[PDB]
């Protein structure tokens, strides 16, 4: 479904307030 | 004199658009070649503004009393000078003092008095056709005043009451604000030649005078000249005709403006910091031009629409007389302790009855004590001398 | 009687009449932005709520 | 996380939550108390940006 | 009372001096005070300013 | 431009200018006026220099 490559899709998964005015 | 007017015709109101008008120098400082902002009461641009007029066509003078809002804008396109003054006050009946403004062939006058104004006041301005001269023949404006506390007078310098109708050729603009017990007047004249509407383009008013008055004002009226001649048979309340005059009033409200000062310190342009998201962006950058781009402005919030209160179903009332007017007290070395629980308090019934010499409070404000809910409520009590009450404060020694 | 969230804030409350627990969520808050073509071209603008 | 926890610090004001002060005290006493929280909060905000 | 917001004729007993020009001086006018050089103005005012 | 315009903020003193204090107030009273302005102005240089 994503065109992300086999090694990239392996790579992603190795990695891991709004009421206070904090936003992203 | 006083009377009630008769033989009028009255009609539904008319309305027009508040093109950019209501700007003045906010204070007697000087600045130039600069953009500066101020937070002040103003007329928002494009405000819906009521149109009033009086025409023969009928006799469409009805000139009703209008509510004095916390500020008024007034202007008239002018011909034959039919405006002669204004009236401002609340009760208008000598039960309160009120302000009068007059411009007549005897004197130009400002007075604050216990005026008993008339119920439908006017000047009975009449024509000596045999000598082609116009004058007020009836002062049908107030009967009396019980006292006057301010009076000021200026000359009848140019009290010309004669002219001929047509397109308006003049424009007198006024703003009236009463704040901190002072009436501040700002004005402008402008020559015009316009078909009976608000002008286009821009100009800004200047402060004229600043007069102290103690009164509060809630209603206002315009003081006008009527017309009477051989063409107007009747009594002094029916034997009159309508002219062709018109005037407009706009009501001020809180605003923020950005103001452009030329090298000569004249307000050549202004921007309403609330009219529009583009206008608010202009205000955000403090510039009249903005380049292609994306910008951010004031946040979006949703107001609390209702209020609710949920105290428990208490019914009992606390002990009070059994504490503050008891038979006996402890020696202070062995001071007494008492519990208060499961009950409602009220301090106000204490303040209104008990002649306490002192009622100090710490960490709370006593006025708010009825607004709260509490735990572990204890009372201490003892007797000491009058000198010794000094010691009963936090950090005493 | 109360709850608190990990942001140190009172998230929930017991009603004194019904002893029913109620959850609070603040009034809606929005981020606002404005898009412009440049003033020396046109004055129609689009507004974006973030 | 540190910045949100800093809301609970009282900086020597009577209470952490302003609504407690701004309810239980009248303006001329609140206005010498709330004055401290603002200075404490600003300095925590200033440090974050730096 | 209000204070330097605008001119009013309720002023203290001091006497005015002559108006010295082009010198670094202390100056004060109806309360407003400063130090500097004073020179002929090239700036117009509206009569109320 | 920002660092200059900070000269006009009152920081809670009665007025924005030393002359408008020293002409108005006795020295024992003035110090809880002037010590406000020193605090409020000094922080703006420290912020700008950083
Ligand atoms: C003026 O004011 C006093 C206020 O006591 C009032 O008694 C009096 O009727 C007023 N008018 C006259 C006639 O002086
Ligand atoms: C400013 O005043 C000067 C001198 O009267 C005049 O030449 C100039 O056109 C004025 N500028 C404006 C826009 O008022
Ligand atoms: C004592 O104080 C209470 C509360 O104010 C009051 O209701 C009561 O009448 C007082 N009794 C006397 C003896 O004054």
């Amino acid at each position: 479904p994503s065109k992300r490559s086999f090694i990239e899709d392996l790579l992603f998964n190795k990695v891991t307030q709004k009421f206070n005015g904090l936003t992203v | 004199q006083c009377v009630n007017l008769t033989t009028r015709t009255q009609l539904p109101p008319a309305y027009t658009n508040s093109f950019t008008r209501g700007v003045y120098y906010p204070d007697k400082v000087f600045r130039s070649s600069v953009l500066h902002s101020t937070q002040d009461l103003f007329l928002p641009f494009f405000s819906n503004v009521t149109w009033f007029h009086a025409i023969h066509v009928t006799k469409r003078f009805d000139n009703p009393v209008l509510p004095f809002n916390d500020g008024v804008y007034f202007a008239s396109t002018e011909k034959s000078n039919i405006i002669r003054g204004w009236i401002f006050g609340t009760t208008l009946d000598s039960k309160t003092q009120s302000l009068l403004i007059v411009n007549n062939a005897t004197n130009v006058v400002i007075k604050v008095c216990e005026f008993q104004f008339c119920n439908d006041p006017f000047l009975g301005v009449y024509y000596h056709k045999n000598n082609k001269s116009w004058m007020e023949s009836e002062f049908r404006v107030y009967s009396s005043a019980n006292n006057c506390t301010f009076e000021y007078v200026s000359q009848p310098f140019l009290m010309d009451l004669e002219g001929k109708q047509g397109n308006f050729k003049n424009l007198r603009e006024f703003v009236f604000k009463n704040i901190d017990g002072y009436f501040k007047i700002y004005s402008k004249h402008t020559p015009i030649n316009l078909v009976r509407d608000l002008p286009q383009g821009f100009s800004a008013l200047e402060p004229l005078v600043d007069l102290p008055i103690g009164i509060n004002i809630t209603r206002f009226q315009t003081l006008l000249a009527l017309h009477r001649s051989y063409l107007t048979p009747g009594d002094s309340s029916s034997g009159w005709t309508a002219g062709a005059a018109a005037y407009y009033v706009g009501y001020l409200q809180p605003r923020t403006f950005l103001l452009k000062y030329n090298e000569n310190g004249t307000i050549t342009d202004a921007v309403d910091c609330a009219l529009d998201p583009l206008s608010e962006t202009k205000c955000t950058l403090k510039s009249f031009t903005v380049e292609k781009g994306i910008y951010q402005t004031s946040n979006f919030r949703v107001q609390p629409t209702e209020s609710i209160v949920r105290f428990p179903n208490i019914t009992n009332l606390c002990p009070f007389g059994e504490v503050f007017n008891a038979t006996r007290f402890a020696s202070v070395y062995a001071w007494n302790r008492k519990r208060i629980s499961n009950c409602v308090a009220d301090y106000s019934v204490l303040y209104n009855s008990a002649s306490f010499s002192t009622f100090k409070c710490y960490g709370v404000s006593p006025t708010k004590l009825n607004d709260l809910c509490f735990t572990n409520v204890y009372a201490d009590s003892f007797v000491i001398r009058g000198d010794e009450v000094r010691q009963i404060a936090p950090g005493q020694t | 009687q109360f709850g608190r969230d990990i942001a140190d804030t009172t998230d929930a409350v017991r009603d004194p009449q019904t002893l029913e627990i109620l959850d609070i969520t603040p009034c809606s808050f929005g981020g606002v932005s404005v898009i412009t073509p440049g003033t020396n071209t046109s004055n129609q603008v689009a507004v974006l709520y973030q | 996380n540190t910045l949100v926890k800093q809301l609970s610090s009282n900086f020597g004001a009577i209470s952490s939550v302003l609504n407690d002060i701004l309810s239980r005290l009248d303006p001329p006493e609140a206005e010498v108390q709330i004055d401290r929280l603002i200075t404490g909060r600003l300095q925590s905000l200033q440090t974050y940006v730096t | 009372f209000e204070l330097l917001h605008a001119p009013a004729t309720v002023c203290g007993p001091k006497k005015s001096t002559n108006l010295v020009k082009n010198k670094c001086v202390n100056f004060n006018f109806n309360g407003l005070t400063g130090t500097g050089v004073l020179t002929e103005s090239n700036k117009k005012f509206l009569p109320f300013q």
